[PDB]
This record gives structure tokens, sequence and C-alpha cells, in this order.
DNA sequence: GGGGTTTTGGGG
DNA sequence: GGGGTTTTGGTG
DNA sequence: GGGGTTTTGGGG
């Protein structure tokens, strides 16, 4: 197999040619009629990636990459821009000026994937090493194989791609509108925004809180099974999207079957700037809470820094596999997310209670100081998106008789029966907390059969 | 201002607790759509988004009478307007279901329709099922919300909190989480159901047998 | 044998 | 190929 | 022609 760079690829041969190339761009694989399935990506390399620079604009310059197949399974999944693919038997021609590469899948052309950073997004997602540096993640047909000559045709694009994304922006100006110009488009058009929140709407969709730099505040929804990969306060590339006029509520990007969401590796330049420079946006949420129903979702918690990297479990693993998953038998402190449907006591000025640390009982103050310390115990009835269906609430505590959760409403504990000031406070956090739409990100420490919250502070 | 017509009735339809005789009276009017699909499944569109009407056994023969040279089947990319129609909500199973949402429906029962043939209707975009809308969905969550909340606080009572020294003191002291599974009102299964609304009732045409009737 | 492809009947 | 399926009609 | 396969020389 001999590898030809993409500038120098014969645009007269039309025989099958092979070559190495970087994804910078690509749609997901989609069904076009009852036979077929395609997959259109843009490629880059030391030849070809960059526009006569002069009036150009560092506008990036690039071949295409269009490949057939008969499944949907036998195209690649790009999730990352920066990742290095392989291609056999590929035909050139000029395609409307530019070099576009055709390869049928479903005849004798086939492709393979490699990472450029250390691991694949799929392999990141499930804490996994790669086999070598020198192995696909992903590719064509039942077998794949790498020649000894082929190593340092890897290892040097992959040094390429490093410099290339940590130079230049490769997603360049023009390949991407501005969120708030987004009204002004005919068709559809491409996003580069980072993702401010992922709320679960359901058991299988996502909705994504985009915002870029023009500073406008878009969200969409993403279908789990298709991008397992979103992570909030990270930065994505939305190829294909549409400004839904329907909304009325909130801004709406709608995304096709065919639309994909590209994260960036480690090295990218625009990725980097973007993370710093965007910064977290609650403006949604401020006005949303001066309505009566807000179809905006709106999270009133934040947890603690040092829980920031800890992975969430759902109500349903939580109170229903918590006893028999070996897994989650081996943890005591768990992430969530839900919202509260009742709070318990009714009465808010019973949320404090008077504390014996000796008989370990608890009283109402409404008889006065005669109870011992003041802490909160709190009873929350809970639900999510993984129990969204079923019959039951599941009951979330705040008892912080020793410490856990002491914070969360950013209320000290007091006599809320004489403090006006602390059971007005509380007293509206209440209101927020049943609200619809309004939901609770916390940590919670197993005890005793029971969850209680802890490093979790109201925001609102 | 809503664009999509039936967004705002499907939307007003839940936000009124699937009372349609309280939407609004202004929007009762004809519904002059496109049909996107007919097999297997009739899909038509407002422009925006593609809805499932559900003729009557009257309605089709109806149409049948007034229209022979027409097979309803067969109105693929062709236009119908249905004069005679009315919105009522349904319990399904949104597993089965692709036009509803948390195993909730909100049904376009179609009395009498006419078809436009040959008629072209302006480009628009494509058109999405209704039930897969951001805002419609959280519209549906909304409903199950307030109608939770209301059973809850109904069924749940007496302040039974979790004895402090049960979470006090427990190092000798182990607990099953299923503990704090409460229920949430008094249906019969483990789905909830406690709906305030009354479940609309009306027999309805499957696309299959209609296709039969015009082609066995 | 049968795809895609063009070899359009025949290799290994 | 900057696009439109479905035994897949909440990866397609 | 050349795959994977078995058809092991020949269809469309
Ligand atoms: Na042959
Ligand atoms: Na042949
Ligand atoms: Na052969
Ligand atoms: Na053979």
């Amino acid at each position: 197999y001999e590898y030809v760079e993409l500038a120098k690829a014969s645009l007269t041969s039309a025989q099958p040619q092979h070559f190495y190339a970087v994804v910078i761009d690509a749609t997901f694989p989609y069904k076009t009629n009852q036979e077929r399935y395609i997959c259109s990506l843009k490629i880059v390399d030391p030849t070809l990636y960059l526009k006569q620079q002069k009036g150009a604009g560092d506008a990036s310059d690039y071949a295409t990459l269009v490949l057939y197949a008969k499944r949907f399974e036998d195209l690649p999944i790009i999730h990352r821009a920066g990742d290095i693919i392989r291609v056999h038997r590929a035909t050139l021609r000029l395609y409307n000026g530019q070099r576009q590469f055709n390869a049928n899948v479903f005849y004798s052309s086939s492709w393979a994937l490699f990472s450029t950073d250390k691991r694949s997004v799929t392999q990141e997602i499930n804490n996994q090493d790669a086999v070598s540096d020198t192995t696909p993640f992903s590719f064509s047909s039942k077998h794949a194989t790498i020649e000894k000559n082929e190593i340092s045709i890897l290892q040097n694009l992959r040094k390429w791609a490093n410099q290339y994304f940590s130079s230049y922006s490769v997603i360049s100006s023009d390949m991407y509108t501005a969120l708030n110009k987004a009204q002004a488009q005919k068709g559809d058009f491409d996003v580069v925004a980072k993702i401010l929140q992922v709320h679960e709407l359901d058991e299988y969709t996502n909705e994504l809180k985009l915002k870029d730099a023009s500073g406008q505040v878009f969200y969409t929804l993403s279908l789990k099974l298709k991008f397992p990969h979103v992570r909030t306060g990270e930065v994505v590339r939305i190829r294909s999207a549409t400004y839904d006029e329907t909304s009325t509520q909130k801004k709406v990007l709608i995304l096709s079957h065919y639309s994909n969401i590209i994260t960036f590796i480690q090295s990218s330049k625009l990725a980097k700037e973007l993370r710093a420079k965007i910064q977290d946006d609650h403006s949604v949420e401020v006005a949303s809470l001066k309505k009566n129903v807000s179809l905006n979702a709106v999270v009133l918690t934040e947890v603690d820094k040092k829980h920031a990297a800890l992975p969430s479990t759902s109500l349903q693993d939580l109170f229903h596999h918590a006893d028999s998953d070996k897994e989650l038998q081996a943890q005591d402190t768990f992430r969530t997310q839900f919202y509260v449907t009742k709070i318990e006591p009714s009465d808010v000025k019973e949320w404090v209670k008077g504390y014996d640390r000796k008989t370990k009982k608890s009283s109402s103050l409404k008889g006065a100081s005669g109870k011992g310390d003041n802490i909160f115990q709190v009873q929350f009835l809970v639900k999510d998106a993984s129990t969204q269906l079923n019959n039951n609430t599941y009951r979330v505590l705040l008892y912080t008789q020793d410490g856990l959760g002491a914070n969360f409403f950013n209320v000290k504990a007091d006599n809320l029966h004489k403090n006006a000031d602390a059971r007005k406070k509380l007293e509206d956090s209440a209101e927020l907390l049943t609200k619809f739409n309004s939901y609770v990100d916390a940590v919670v420490e197993r005890r005793n059969g029971f969850y209680l919250i802890k490093d979790t502070k109201l925001i609102y | 201002q809503q664009q999509s017509a039936f967004k705002q009735l499907y939307t007003e339809l839940f936000n009124n607790e699937g009372d349609f005789s309280k939407v609004s009276s202004n929007l009762k009017k004809p519904l002059k759509c496109y049909v996107k699909e007919s097999y297997p499944h009739f899909l038509v569109t407002d422009g925006y988004f593609f809805v499932a009407p559900y003729f009557t056994k009257e309605a089709v023969n109806e149409f049948h009478a007034k229209f022979p040279n027409v097979n309803i089947v067969d109105l693929t990319d062709k236009v119908i307007v249905i004069n005679n129609w009315s919105l009522e909500l349904r319990r399904v199973n949104s597993a089965e279901v692709f036009t509803s949402y948390a195993n909730l429906e909100a049904r376009l029962i179609v009395h009498s329709f006419k078809p436009n043939l040959q008629e072209r209707l302006n480009p628009t975009r494509y058109p999405v099922n209704l039930f897969r809308d951001d805002e419609f969905k959280t519209t549906i969550q909304h409903f199950r919300h307030t109608a939770l909340q209301a059973a809850i606080n109904k069924t749940v009572k007496g302040d039974n909190l979790v004895d402090i020294s049960k979470v006090a003191d427990a190092a000798g002291k182990k607990g099953k989480v299923d503990a704090g599974i409460v229920k949430a009102s008094a249906s019969k299964g483990d789905e909830f159901s406690d709906f305030s609304f009354k479940e609309g009732n009306t027999a309805t045409l499957k696309i299959a047998d209609i296709f039969v009737q015009e082609k066995g």
C-alpha cells in the first residue's frame, strides 16, 4: 500500500488511491434511501490545510471525503475533531472547485480511525487504555492491518495534528455562524459553542444549554445514545442545526439525523480559548424565576468543587440497585440530580429543631431553646428522569446535626419561630424547590439506608 | 406568537387539563395541512410539525362517498382540509407509540376532511415529530408534575420523618435503601396514573384496516 | 454464487 | 457530496 | 479483476 498526500493525489488517474489524513469535520452517518448510507467529512494534511493567506483571512483549506455504504455500521462515527483517518481504495475527482475523495465501503474501500490523543472519545468515556499507539479504535470490515512502515506516517501525522490544532483554529469563522445571528439564516448552519449545562430531559434525551462567543444562549436536544460524550464546560462544534421558529419561551436549535456534535483534541487552541473566554450565564434562570411557569429548566444548586469530577447516579440505581449492584455497594458517597415534589415537615418553621446530642433526640422549638443545639431536619421527596414514570417518590434527607449540608440553604440554622429573616428566606427557597422545572444537583452520603445531602448549596 | 398551529393547539389542550372545551375557540377553525405520509403511518404537517390524525369510521365512509376516485392511503404529498375535528388526551405506551410522550398522547380526532387534490403548498422547513419538540415535551412534563404533586400532597401526610437517631450514631447500624421509597399515590400498578383529566374515548380506525378496505 | 464493476469471461 | 431513514419511527 | 468463499468454473 502506497500512501499519497492530499495535494499530490492524481486528478486524472481516476485509479484507486490511498492516504492518511486529519478529520476536522464530519456529518453523522445518515441513510439516503432503502439501501444507501453516507458520511461526508472534511480532511487536511501538511500539503492541504490552509488557503492562500494574504487575503484569505487565515481561512482553512481542505479536501472532502464521502464514504458510501449499505449498512450504518460500515461508516465512521466522528465524535472529535483532530483524530486521524486512514482510507484505502478511494477515487479522487474535482467537485465544485475542491478535491473530493469518494469511497464505496460496500465494495472494496475501507477506513480506519486512529486516536490523536492518548485515548479515543469512547475510551475516555469508559476510562479505558488504548491497546497501543498503532491500534485503530474503529475500522470497517472484520480486519485491519498496520505495516511497520506505517508507524512513522502515523506518529508524524499525530505530531503535525497537534501542532496544527495548537497553532491554528482549524474551525475558522467561515465554518460556523454566530448564535445571535442564527435567526437570519435561510436554512441550516453550523455552531461552535461551550456546553454550559447538560439537563437530562428524559430516558433517551439530553437538553444542552449552549453559549458561544456572541454571548447568546441556546438550547438543543441531544440523544444520549447518539452523543454520549457531551460534558459540561466543554466546547463542541455542532454540524448542521436550524433555528426553531416555534419556540417562544426559549431559543432552541433543531438537529437532524445527519447532524453531529464534535469535541476538540486537547491541543485545540480554539477550544482552549473558548473554555476560558465563554463564561457561565444565569440570566435565563434569573428571569424564569419571575414567571409562574417556566419552560426553562433551572438547577438551583451547585456541588463543592471537589465533586465536580464525580459521576452522577440516577435515583433508579440509588434506591433500586444500591443493595444488589456490586459497584454501588462499594460506594457510600454519590452525586445525583432530581426535582423536589414535596418537602417535610409541611410547616417551614419546623424545619429547624432542637437537638440533644446525648439522647439522640430532636424536638420542636415552639417551646424555645429548651431542646438543645439547633439543626436542620428536612426531608425531601424527590423524583427524576430514571423514575419519571413509576408511582414512586424518594426521600432525600437534610439532617445537619453532624454538619452534613449545614450551609445548604445559605442560612445558618436558627429558631424559625423567632427569626423572621431566616424564616422568610427558607420559605422562598421552599417555593423555588417545589416549582416545576426546578432541579437539584447534589452530593449525598449513604447512612443506615438513607441518603443525606452534603457539600451542596443553593445558588439562588 | 406561536407559528405552529399544531403546537399551539396541543399545548393549550395540555395546559387545560386535556379539556378540549376550554381551549381557545378561535383555534377550532378548519385545518389545511400537507400530507407527509399515508402508509404505514398517515402523517400530516402544519408547516412545522407532523401529527397523526385519527379517522372515525364515519369520516372515512363520508370521504369515500364524496370522493370515489380518491384513496386515502395514497394521499402522500397531497393536501387535505379537516373541517370537523376534535382533540382529546389518551394514555398510551410511548415505548410503542412514537406519536406520544411520557405515556400520554394528544389525539387529533378527524370527523370530516376534504382532499384539495393537486394543490401545491408553500415551501417549509422539514416537519418534525411534535412529541419530540423541547417545549412541547416540557409542557407535558409540567402536566405530569402538577398531577404528581397534587397526588403526593394528598397521599403523603403525618410528616413521617426518619427519626434523627437512625441517621445519628450509625456506626453499628446498617440499612436498606428501599426504606426511602414512598408511594406517590393510591395507584393500582407500579406506574403513576392518578390523573384528574378524564381519558377521552372514541372508536378510531387502524390505518391497516383502511388499507384493506381499499386494496385487500 | 453473487456484488460491484466493467473484468462483460475467467483467477486463485 | 451541506444531507431526510424507520424491523431504527428517542444513534441511523 | 479481485473478495470471500466454495462457487473450486462461470452469471448478470
Ligand atoms: Na465476477
Ligand atoms: Na464481472
Ligand atoms: Na468470482
Ligand atoms: Na470463487
